């Protein structure tokens, strides 16, 4: 199946963990996109004082991501594979716009879309649309259209913790290797030579400036308020 | 009877043997008082200082033993306190008079 | 001593001895291994009170193997970790298919376990000052 | 095999491996391993002299196996009394006695420390202990053999030998690695790597021999051999546990007060009456048919099984009358001689214990005899053996309603034998001033009586290390480095996964005589440093003072431009030989060069000052070449070479 | 007493009961060596008292007992609701039955 | 039946496929989750005998009641003796027995409802004892009930 | 909760609330931009809705026309995420403001508690032998409404309450004696400060804190 | 019960209905009454068989009367190798490329010999390469220290 | 608002008030509402009520 | 820390934008462009070692 | 053990490259600092006692 061409599809979802389907809520295109478009912001926070020749950096936030990408609708009948409709692509945007863009009464919302095509996996909301109207039969039937598209992107709280894995606030082991010394580990994991004499009461340890290189330890967190 | 959370300190300052910085500023001040005609660079690619910073190190070192319990300190290799004290069966009970 | 934080607690496939009245319990990587096989093995909707645990994996049998399935079994592996096992970090995922005719296919699953203690480990004698109730 | 559609979860797997890719870091490990079989679930050996390809430790566990259980490991407890109080000491020494079959422990450290797909040659499979005291040993031919069947495979890039310093001397240890380096110099495409035979002084039974200056006599090869290999030293310790097998493990006991005695005789005080024993022997001396005859069959099955249990119970506790009745071995004759002829209802002698199997395998059969005829249940008894089981319990008892002309009977000679154990152990009691309760025991038994102990035990028992010959680590490095940088980059200056520390500490007035010597016999150093642990200190060959063959890279580079060219060449073998075709050789040869030259590997501002490519007739060529059938090409290559010290000055001037 | 137990080297074969799993809260086994066969409780009550007593907050019961005792403990709550029904029976009949 | 298919010990067993081992150990939890559900058992059978422990008709000979549990797949292998299965009345004389002191708690529900009238069957205690010796106790407890 | 975050139980992806006027929901038709609740020790608590109206090309406001918005009926307000609402605000509408601009037309709808009562007339007084607290309970009372108060020891033989409210007179007796007034939801609570009680929640400034003031003097 | 509707001696499977937690009643299964069999074992092969062969006979109805030669041989070949290429397209076929998935032959010597022109007959070989479902799932699981 | 469903077999209480309200404490109040006492196994033709949830 | 040739840069990343060109048929990407920003970063008692700041 | 490899006066000891007086210098420093250990090991000792 490597010889197939996959289409790219969107699903729409009830829930902020993706686990329950809107019902009739997915939509398969029938031409793919020529590309597609990512975008990523990282913000610092950026003052100093008058007299110096550099400023002191300090790290703020990650802003949100972004995907656009466009569509062609058309029902001529040149594309092989498809046939043509009787109602051309009228059915094909109102089945489109049910998806990405109308408010659910259930939720009081717009839909949670999935975008899946090859490697591509990406969660969020709708921002942006236009859809322009190009051909039409003499009744005034559309039969070709073109839609540009922006998406932003959703991540629920519970799972933001879980990815920025934050961790002097948890404990820690290490195994006593040839050449370390009680000092320099101290100052590796705590940020400051200064703790040895705590870290070696909480151990047992009395000779303290030899260490035995099979010796397992524990380092424990730093007290609050 | 229960375990408890294990925490460390975080006020490392106690101004005597145990407090490397302490002894380590004490240190300069007296060799600013007896020596100073003579040896006046005290930067830290100095062997004088390197010796001083070394010693105040070791000093830690003893005052933490200095301080262990005394039920480890005068333990025998086989447990008990047969020549350190007399014990309440031992020392408290009175003939009967 | 120093790797107490995995904990310690019952077998899965939990089995009662007669030679001493005690049941099998497992601890550190031992218990982690079984962990994940518990995990992998119940639906979403199984537990009573905990009605979002375990995987939908279940949902690409009979189904093609090809890059869009693949991207989506990967995706369905890490957000299960992510969720329910605080001790691990997954280092790699080769997804293969081994038979031209039978209807198999192939997961391997290699990880790297923590040497630092989670906010999300209920273990005893430290959640109650270092994670959540 | 499934049957039903789902998700299942496996132990155990086989996976598909199927692309080969050229590499040059391709290691061959000749060696000794648990099974060698083609087939996972076959009983015979077949892969034994067939060398193999292995891309990780899950292939081969599936086709050689593990490790050796260690017969070595030895506990030993004491008792004694602190102002009344019992305190018990747990003593778990290092094993003296080891098995001398590395190459598992030797993968391990190859793959941990990044090395990709390689050969696996059996010699042979592992053999037994003759004693606790007496490994098996290994037989130099054997490894003779593997080193000729590698030489028939074209992949292969290093030669390693994972047991070659347990061979019983050390003329055969040197005599296997000169051999290595003659094959080396005969294929022209691999290299050695060498391992000392000893980190400690060691004796050959006539002198003291120094490792160093023991291999530098040991290998008496030319230049020509040398620059194919290389040496480091010394041995690594890892973090690897010795595998063994808890029931194989005896515990020592001593004590202040000896119970061991007193708990055996009184088992068997209990052992010897009408609960354990009398009750037993008392009771045990067409389709409805069939049901009632197996329901009959089956209640003496069970009787006879559990008079076996009694047997068991009762050599687990003699015998530990007998390991504790150290003085007085007139006693411990007395008590073993009774626990032998007791045995003798129940073992070969007199099998009490085969009865009982047979007449399960009977059983089986006469209930599924009913699948088909009539015939099988009459078989099943008179061709085949029910009647001729029972009459091994009692010779014809079918005689009489009451069982008579017991001509014979395995039954109830054991109410005199047990008399005879328990009056022998008796014997022990005022004879026995030192051993406790568990003395002469098996691990796993006491984990029921006792597990505080149990559990201290198998802890100090995993507190001891395994310590290896640092060749296999060394290959490990080889392929990352040719993976990060190329061929062309030297191996040190790498550190080494699971490596605790080196075994010994060499210092810097040593060093210097590993790097430079007389006889250009360089040995490349393992050595700790503060803050980052243990690195490769040194990258030279055992021609080291040569001035064009000194460095493993330089060496390497060569071995791998010189096969890349001549397999591009074999396209005009049976080409004419004449100017069109010389032409066409030399376009292709300085179209590889170029590449590398990009690459990094060679030296030289423009092409023209790092290699050249010379054919034709009057200027590699005569006349009678071209009659032989003859073509020659002559190339030069300038190459890079590393950089190993660095000089600092300083100067000033005034502002 | 009454279950059979069975091991898990045999097919489903039955060998013996559950008897050795409650061993250890007896600390005279004089008093069960026929309990199925008793009418007299008091010094088997006395008996389990003590121990329940002894592990109380120890930490350091086998964990096939600690859930048993844990959930007898969580019914004393049903034992509350369900002794009050005498009264709602008595109040039910004078006031809703007699209209008193 | 609230724990997963994983576990084995629900009504549509556990694949073949995974071995005999795994069969067994099922059945080993079984056996241990019964010491629960015997007891709950208990409670819920107890409420159905509430009419008869208060009746004013004839109340019951025990005070306390149990169950078979048949909802599970292979209690006619758990149990030693699968005939108590049958019969509740013989299951409670086995499992709980002598526990249910009948004399004494039969006595206090009678004497419960004799007091709601305002009337006092107290001299029965030592009267009846001029009369007859150790059957006064059976005596007196119908007596009560014909009162009422 | 070491968390790193603010426990709610739901999502915080979609904000709801309810305004109930006399016991039921105003109708669905209007909109509400804006609400604001405010409570403080020792005053009294307010809330505030900002709601869309007024059409030029009618000449006229619809919800002021309305019955809904009248001073003096009932109101409260409940607010939650994804429909998990709770109650904050109880009260009494007191005053109805409009607001027109070239291109924007408001009403603006203010409510306070029925604590209100207390503060709209001045009052002349004699007490006889009560402590501070049976006074504290009588001016409450009187209002009707709820009370909640810290006994204290000392007992008065006559104290005089002169041409002030009773709010006023409440707050002057009840600082005296280093109590705090509490007003919640139609109840007068009166209490000494409790600085013993477990914390609610954990805010930290590298995960949750949005914006942050303080001083030391 | 199950695992004997799947396998079974005599090859006649057969499919389950079955309930599950959540989500109610699924056909469990899709095997044909030749279940053991390596070609058709699966029902979805087989109705894939019949659609395009059907497909194809219909095709070339359009030259049952014209002359039997290389100029009409050609023309079959062009004919059906156009309706597989769009099947392959579509992920009904197996193969990275055309060469894998399929293959056409017609011609003297190849598929038909002078006796076949004599009697009017033509013959046509065809190949086809089709993509199976998976049934089962196996997890691995394997681990590092930090 | 109120709300009706059919049980179909595979359904359980907790999981049916979960997906209704957001939350799977209310299982006791469902219940009640529609008389059942052995809400642990429900029969497959049942039709249930959900109430809405009071406001003020 | 960015290093080629002469160059030596260290910092932080701020922007960046990935545009993806071609694919395979099953929808594997096979050519990609990326744009990128990067900011400078001084430690503060580097600084001060760097504007050697000598009347004092 | 406390001080660096350049100073010389570790186990592993100075470089022969480095030269005699160099060597003699080391010497000359582990006697001067052997003042400062033996009074710090009488320290340890007494504990002992």
């Amino acid at each position: 199946s490597e010889g197939k061409l996959e289409k790219l599809r969107i699903v729409a979802y009830k829930d902020s963990k993706f686990s329950d389907e809107v019902e009739n809520g997915e939509f398969i295109t029938l031409l793919n996109p020529e590309k597609y478009k990512f975008q990523y912001r990282v913000e610092q926070n950026e003052d100093q004082a008058s007299g110096t020749s550099s400023a002191p950096i300090r790290f703020n936030k990650i802003l949100p991501q972004t995907l656009e990408f466009d569509f062609l609708f058309d029902r001529t009948g040149v594309i092989a594979g498809y046939e043509v409709t009787e109602d051309g692509i009228i059915n094909d945007i109102d089945h489109f716009k049910k998806v990405v863009y109308d408010y659910n009464g259930e939720k009081h919302k717009p839909n949670y879309l999935m975008i899946t095509w090859g490697s591509l996996l990406f969660k969020g909301y709708l921002k942006e649309m236009d859809i322009e109207y190009k051909l039409f039969r003499p009744d005034g039937t559309p039969i070709r259209a073109m839609a540009t598209t922006k998406i932003g992107e959703f991540v629920e709280e519970e799972l933001r913790t879980a990815q920025e894995n934050n961790q002097p606030d948890m404990s820690h082991y290490r195994t006593v290797k040839e050449g370390d010394t009680l000092p320099l580990m101290t100052y590796r994991i705590y940020g400051d030579s200064k703790y040895y004499l705590e870290v070696a009461k909480a151990n047992g340890l009395t000779n303290f400036r030899r260490l035995k290189t099979g010796t397992e330890l524990i380092f424990p967190p730093l007290q609050k308020q | 009877t229960l375990n408890k959370h294990i925490s460390i300190p975080k006020d490392m300052s106690s101004k005597d043997d145990l407090d490397f910085h302490f002894l380590r500023e004490e240190g300069i001040r007296y060799i600013k008082e007896l020596g100073s005609n003579f040896w006046t660079d005290y930067n830290t690619h100095d062997p004088g200082i390197t010796m001083l910073e070394v010693l105040c190190y070791a000093i830690s070192d003893l005052g933490n033993r200095i301080n262990i319990p005394i039920e480890d300190l005068i333990a025998n290799e086989e447990g008990g306190v047969k020549g350190q004290f007399y014990k309440v069966q031992e020392i408290l009970p009175s003939a009967p008079t | 001593k120093s790797k107490d934080f995995l904990g310690t607690g019952w077998g899965f496939p939990p089995e009662f001895e007669t030679s001493i009245g005690q049941v099998k319990t497992t601890s550190g990587v031992e218990d982690i291994q079984k962990s994940l096989e518990i995990l992998f093995s119940t639906k979403i909707g199984e537990r009573i009170m905990q009605p979002t645990y375990g995987c939908n994996l279940d949902e690409l049998l009979f189904s093609p193997i090809n890059r869009t399935l693949k991207t989506y079994v990967i995706e369905l592996i890490k957000n299960a970790i992510l969720y329910h096992e605080p001790r691990i970090d997954p280092e790699k995922i080769d997804i293969t298919q081994g038979n031209e005719i039978e209807g198999e296919l192939l997961i391997h699953l290699q990880y790297i376990v923590r040497a630092t203690n989670s906010r999300k480990n209920m273990v005893y004698p430290f959640y109650l000052e270092e994670g959540t109730n | 095999t499934y049957k039903t559609p789902g998700v299942y979860i496996e132990e155990i797997t086989k996976f598909p491996p199927s692309v080969a890719q050229v590499e040059t870091a391709i290691p061959a490990f000749i060696g000794y391993t648990q099974f060698a079989r083609t087939k996972p679930s076959v009983d015979s050996d077949d892969l034994i002299l067939k060398p193999k390809r292995i891309s990780s430790l899950l292939d081969f566990t599936t086709y050689y196996g593990g490790a050796q259980n260690e017969q070595g490991i030895t506990v030993k407890l004491t008792d004694t009394l602190i102002e009344g109080a019992e305190n018990r000491t747990i003593n778990v020494p290092e094993p003296t006695f080891k098995s001398p079959y590395l190459m598992f422990y030797s993968l391990q450290m190859y793959f941990a420390n990044g090395g990709g797909p390689c050969y696996i040659v059996s010699t042979g499979v592992y053999d037994d202990w003759s004693d606790s005291e007496t490994p098996p040993t290994i037989n130099f031919s054997d490894l003779e053999s593997g080193l000729a069947v590698i030489r028939k495979e074209d992949e292969p890039t290093l030669l390693l030998f994972p047991d070659a310093t347990n061979l019983p001397t050390d003329d055969e240890f040197y005599s296997l690695y000169n051999s290595a380096l003659m094959q080396c110099n005969d294929l022209q495409d691999r290299f050695t790597i060498l391992d000392t035979y000893s980190d400690q002084t060691y004796n050959d039974g006539v002198e003291d021999l120094d490792p160093i200056p023991a291999l530098r006599n040991g290998i008496n090869l030319t230049k020509d051999y040398l620059k194919y290999g290389a040496a480091y030293y010394p041995f690594v310790q890892t973090i690897l546990n010795y595998q063994y097998s808890a029931d194989e493990i005896v515990i020592q006991h001593l004590s202040y007060n000896p119970n061991a005695i007193a708990t055996a005789l009184d088992n068997l005080n209990a052992v010897n009456g009408p609960t354990f024993i009398d009750a037993i022997l008392d009771d045990l001396r067409n389709s409805v048919k069939v049901a009632n005859f197996a329901s009959l069959v089956e209640s003496v099955l069970s009787t006879l099984n559990e008079l076996i249990d009694a047997k068991e119970e009762i050599n687990k506790d003699v015998n530990s009358a007998i390991a504790s009745s150290e003085e007085d071995n007139a006693i411990k004759t007395a008590i073993s001689d009774a626990l032998d002829v007791f045995n003798e209802d129940f073992e070969g002698a007199d099998k009490i214990e085969s009865v009982a199997k047979n007449l399960s395998d009977l059983l089986i059969k006469i209930k599924q005899a009913d699948t088909n005829t009539k015939v099988e249940n009459v078989l099943s008894i008179n061709a085949l053996n029910f009647s001729a089981e029972f009459e091994k319990l009692l010779t014809y008892d079918v005689n009489t309603g009451l069982t008579a002309s017991v001509t014979l009977d395995l039954f109830a000679n054991i109410g005199t034998r047990l008399d005879d154990i328990i009056a022998a152990v008796s014997a022990a009691e005022p004879i026995d001033v030192n051993n406790g309760k568990l003395n002469g025991r098996l691990l796993s038994d006491i984990e029921p009586l006792d597990n505080a102990t149990y559990n201290t035990i198998l802890l100090e028992i995993n507190s001891h290390k395994v310590t290896l010959p640092p060749s296999s680590s060394m290959a490990g490095a080889y392929a990352r480095v040719d993976n990060d940088r190329g061929v062309w980059k030297s191996p040190a200056n790498i550190g080494l996964n699971y490596v605790s520390k080196p075994s010994v500490t060499v210092s810097h007035e040593e060093q210097e005589s590993m790097n430079v010597h007389g006889t250009g016999k360089s040995v490349n150093a393992i050595r700790s440093f503060v803050g980052k642990g243990t690195l490769v200190w040194g990258a030279r060959t055992l021609a080291g003072n040569d001035n064009e063959w000194r460095y493993i890279s330089v060496r390497r580079f060569f071995n791998m431009a010189e096969e890349s060219i001549k397999k591009a060449t074999e396209q005009f073998v049976f080409e004419p030989n004449d100017g069109n075709t010389w032409v066409r050789v030399r376009a292709m040869i300085e179209n590889f060069l170029i590449l590398q030259w990009r690459a990094g590997a060679l030296a030289g501002a423009k092409p023209e000052h790092a290699f050249y490519v010379k054919v034709g007739l009057g200027q590699t060529m005569t006349a009678q070449d071209i009659l032989e059938g003859n073509m020659n090409v002559e190339i030069g290559l300038a190459v890079v070479r590393p950089a190993e010290f660095i000089i600092l000055k300083f100067s000033h001037k005034m502002q | 007493r009454k279950i059979h137990f069975f091991p898990s080297d045999l097919a489903n074969e039955p060998l013996g009961d559950w008897r050795n799993f409650f061993s250890t809260i007896v600390s005279d086994k004089t008093l069960i060596s026929d309990i199925e066969n008793l009418d007299d409780f008091e010094k088997l009550r006395g008996n389990i008292e003590e121990f329940l007593a002894a592990y109380d907050q120890s930490g350091k019961l086998t964990p096939h007992l600690t859930l048993f005792v844990s959930f007898l403990k969580l019914l004393e709550t049903s034992k509350k609701r369900f002794n009050q029904l005498t009264k709602r029976h008595l109040d039910f009949y004078y006031q809703e039955i007699l209209h008193l | 039946h609230e724990f997963p298919e994983t576990y084995g010990i629900s009504d549509i067993g556990l694949p073949p496929k995974l071995g005999v081992k795994r069969a067994v150990l099922a059945r080993q939890l079984k056996g241990y989750l019964l010491f629960f559900d015997q007891i709950l058992a208990s409670y819920f059978e107890h409420l159905s005998k509430i009419k008869s422990l208060l009746s004013l008709d004839q109340g019951p000979s025990f005070t306390y009641f149990t169950q078979a549990i048949k909802d599970i797949k292979d209690v006619e292998e758990l149990f030693k003796d699968p005939t108590l299965l049958e019969n509740d009345e013989e299951l409670t004389k086995s499992l709980i027995g002598k526990l249910d002191d009948t004399i004494e708690r039969r006595n206090q529900l009678m004497d419960h409802l004799i007091a709601r009238f305002a009337e006092n069957f107290s001299s029965y205690a030592f009267l009846m004892k001029f009369l007859y010796g150790e059957s006064t106790d059976e005596i007196v407890l119908q007596d009560k009930q014909s009162f009422l | 909760n070491n968390s790193g975050t603010i426990e709610t139980s739901q999502s915080v992806d979609r904000v709801t609330h309810k305004i109930l006027i006399d016991g039921s929901e105003i109708p669905g038709t209007y909109q509400v931009k804006s609400i604001q609740v405010t409570k403080e020790v020792n005053r009294i608590p307010t809330a505030r809705l900002v709601i869309l109206d007024g059409d030029a090309a009618e000449r006229d406001f619809k919800v002021s026309n309305s019955d809904h918005f009248v001073p003096g009926k009932e109101i409260e307000i409940t607010v939650g995420y994804h429909s998990d609402d709770e109650t904050i605000f109880k009260g009494v509408v007191i005053r109805q403001n409009l607001k027109i601009r070239n291109n924007q037309s408001i009403l603006i709808v203010e409510s306070r508690d029925m604590a209100v009562k207390m503060t709209l007339r001045r009052k002349s007084k004699y007490f006889y032998e009560l402590s501070d607290s049976d006074i504290l309970e009588e001016l409450i009372s009187n209002h009707g409404l709820e009370a909640d108060v810290a006994s204290t020891e000392n007992q008065h033989t006559e104290l005089v309450q002169y041409d002030v409210t009773d709010w006023d007179f409440m707050m002057l007796r009840l600082q005296a004696n280093g109590l705090l007034c509490l007003v919640d939801d139609g109840k007068v609570s009166i209490q000494k400060p409790d600085l013993s009680s477990e914390a609610l929640e954990t805010v930290t400034f590298g995960a949750t804190i949005l914006e942050f003031d303080a001083e030391m003097d």
